[PDB]
């Protein structure tokens, strides 16, 4: 009914999405290998009442035209893929990618899901699986019941030590996948990513050559969320949200006054 | 409010640097880090000058001060120390130097 | 029917445009690289009943005449292109222009657009693009898959570090374009501008010479809207809007009285 | 400077630049007399109290003067003919336009980054509307009474 | 609409700049060689309704007149160029100017910038540069690769020791620049100043002589901000801010009342 | 003038002109807000709309 009513609706919508993004970051303040997200704001189209640069008289043009905006919106949720701090643990089956790279696990549908989480465990058959839903890790790493200790090298070589045998028994070789644009991956939950069109082709190789990161045994990657940043962004978003509520309230009072008078 | 946010971020970075320095108190060969900051001030053709409320505080860089540290003694020949300026050279692979 | 009806009606239209501008400024209170706008008011023509300065006797002229105003309108929306504050970020792909200058991107139709938002990212091919619709940045900055870090110099020289190679390899050079009258640009939304007649010829160059601004990596430019100004301007606009309705309400009562009496 | 050629006079100070760098108004785009052209090498713009417009250039101290603003006064400002667009035209009763530096010979001073709000008294206009409405309604009573009197005479006489 | 609205608006605008001035002083409390700013308030022009000292009648005059002020504004943000405290450090490349003077560096554009911060370092060629953006220090000081130690004297003479050789081989001479009015310098960020008209002509010379300060090696100059003063000034600036909002709040209620009644 | 995408600066497609009469009351109204010049209306004075 009124242009300022629709413009502030877009402002309220953007701030609700911004707060929801912050609420998701603070919820995942202890999740292993979680990458924080930031909402990206952009203004909407401008209505063209007076054209800037239109020739009003010869040798004279409008220095600035009457262009009314349509509000603002949140256009994207950017996953900030900066490295998180390392947690030192006594577990031997939890790993970490020091640098670029994603662990690859086999989803039930058949595809491969890429994860930054390193919390792994064993299934009944001894296959190295995720500590959550239990997805097998690509390539499969089966630890025989003849082993007394598991050591995973920097280059991803999984080796176990056999009792009564003075020699490491190599039982696997982990390969990690890097993406040119990891922020373009589609988060599907459960600390898993799926490749997308803008993510780029998956490039797989040995973990430590050709720009890939290193596998760190007995170490976990913390989330990169900054609780100080999220709370300050929470306060700012709450005020901007209340800014557009006053504009709607003023427009609401304006229309009520006109109804009574006009 | 953004200038206060810059100040908070700079202080938190300094806290992180000090905490990292303290945590590495026991590691051998570590060099302490120093946090350096610079003022932030940005003016356009259309902004009245004279009145320049600064643009806050900007972290410059985390330094890696290389002052010589003290020495302990192990009485073990395989432990070596470089007295003065110098570094050891270590190759990830045996073949490639 | 009555001059006060037509005179005050332009006042109602003038304030609605003003309130729409205020709402748009408050909606974009978190938009990175947004420039606030102010409605430019001017009065309409005057009906020349008696010409001031017209000779009455022959030695006595009219010191002030009867000239009736027609109302007021918002003739233009001036964008104040003053810099916003700087937000420090850990992301290495988002930049800020300290000083005059505009980043240039490639619109889908082929024309070159100009922006102040610095929130960039990479696409599937590694080219530096925007974080919204994904438009490429001119000149194209393709990040090699062997890079381990990204550094953007003050002079716009994008450099990356490669393992096994000292003397970081330069992969591109960003250029910014300044305008004599940035307020004369046509805002097409999406934090983008288009050159116009009064905008001026796009002058391109290295970011930091000949009056061009400097590129600050890992730093963002906040919106320059003053939340205090917009809310107080909302107070002024609302009251003047209601008072112009008082005249129209009074004129309506006057005509109702005349219909019953005359 | 008006498109026809004559010089118009205004009190509104919302100015800007055009593509050529000349100082123009923010509305229709009329250049401000005298022409003030801002160089593209300028990093800031300052307007002195006496109208001396200067710009700052990197690599050079003592910011360079780019022009000089002149304001015009009138003995009787009420005699100006308003042509709209916040502009006035001199008339016979306005007086001969006296020009000079803004701050000498009784002229005002140019305050930068400042605007002059309207001097209307919103409360008075609402009171004036009340008085004007009632007198307008009361004059209708006389015409209505005269109408009924002539109706009575036509019926009776 | 109402004079008290415009007068109180200038009060809110003035206090916002004063609070923003203090908020920047707090942010740069740990910046080496930072000089605090102060906000200077001054009232605006006065509307001359009745001229004080007019002529009420012969042999009498108006003692005081009716003149309404237009509000207040922050006319300048004055830099307080007093010396901060001294910090002792183990680094031999950071120096402090004990007294008047500024270090000089070469900006990328070509002009010479002036700094009070002493955190310097070396680049790959051994030339002394700053520890931030890496600007070379004027005059260029090149530390030979055969140097075993670096000593900078009071008079700015940089000397190094060569192994197997007595005496200090002088590698260069540091020169500091003084200004008559250091408050007139234009800060361009990065702890750098550019000389303006109000600053005066730069005067160079050897440190410790001709009135200039002395170069104290392995020492730094902390910021001169007084957190006690900033916090106290913050409270006062907030109280003046809230009492200005009361007038706008009061005028809003009055204008609302008149709309309902008149 | 018209604003054309892909091209900076508005291109001019033409220029309107108006006519002034010495005695507008001498015109003959024919309905549809239209007038016909007559003998007493005067001589149609064309020109640039805003000068003379």
């Amino acid at each position: 009914m009124h242009p300022a009513l629709w413009v502030s609706k877009t402002g309220l919508d953007a701030q609700q999405t911004n707060i929801a993004t912050i609420s998701n970051n603070l919820a995942n303040a202890s999740t292993v290998g979680y990458k924080k997200s930031r909402a990206v704001f952009e203004d909407l189209f401008y209505q063209n009442i007076n054209q800037p640069g239109g020739q009003s008289s010869q040798n004279t043009e409008l220095p600035s035209g009457l262009m009314l905006g349509a509000g603002s919106k949140v256009v994207a949720t950017q996953k900030v893929h900066t490295h998180g701090n390392a947690q030192t643990t006594t577990n031997a089956l939890d790993m970490m990618v020091e640098g670029d790279g994603f662990f690859q696990v086999t989803l039930p549908d058949g595809n491969i899901g890429y994860t930054r989480n390193g919390q792994f465990t064993l299934n009944g058959e001894g296959t190295l699986v995720t500590s959550g839903s239990g997805y097998p890790v690509e390539p499969e790493i089966v630890i025989p019941e003849d082993a007394i200790s598991i050591t995973v090298g920097t280059d991803g070589e999984v080796s176990v030590r056999v009792r009564g045998q003075q020699d490491n028994q190599v039982v696997g070789q982990l390969t990690i996948t890097d993406f040119v644009n990891p922020g373009g991956l589609e988060p599907i939950g459960q600390n898993l990513y799926l490749p997308t069109g803008a993510s780029g082709d998956p490039q797989e190789g040995v973990p430590g050559l050709d720009g890939l990161g290193e596998i760190r045994q007995s170490m976990l990657e913390a989330s990169n969320v900054n609780v100080t940043e999220e709370l300050v962004n929470m306060i700012e978003a709450q005020r901007v949200y209340e800014m557009n509520s006053k504009v709607i309230s003023s427009v609401d009072k304006m229309m009520s006054f006109v109804n009574q008078q006009l | 409010s953004y200038v206060s946010l810059s100040g908070l971020s700079a202080a938190q970075l300094d806290l992180n640097t000090t905490s990292n320095n303290i945590a590495n108190a026991n590691t051998y060969g570590f060099k302490e880090s120093r946090a350096e900051f610079a003022d932030v001030y940005s003016n356009s053709l259309f902004t009245n000058a004279k009145t320049t409320p600064g643009g806050g505080a900007q972290a410059s860089q985390v330094a890696q001060q290389f002052h010589e540290g003290s020495s302990i003694y192990t009485n073990n020949p395989m432990d070596l120390r470089v007295s003065g300026t110098g570094f050891f050279a270590v190759a990830k692979e045996r073949l490639t130097p």
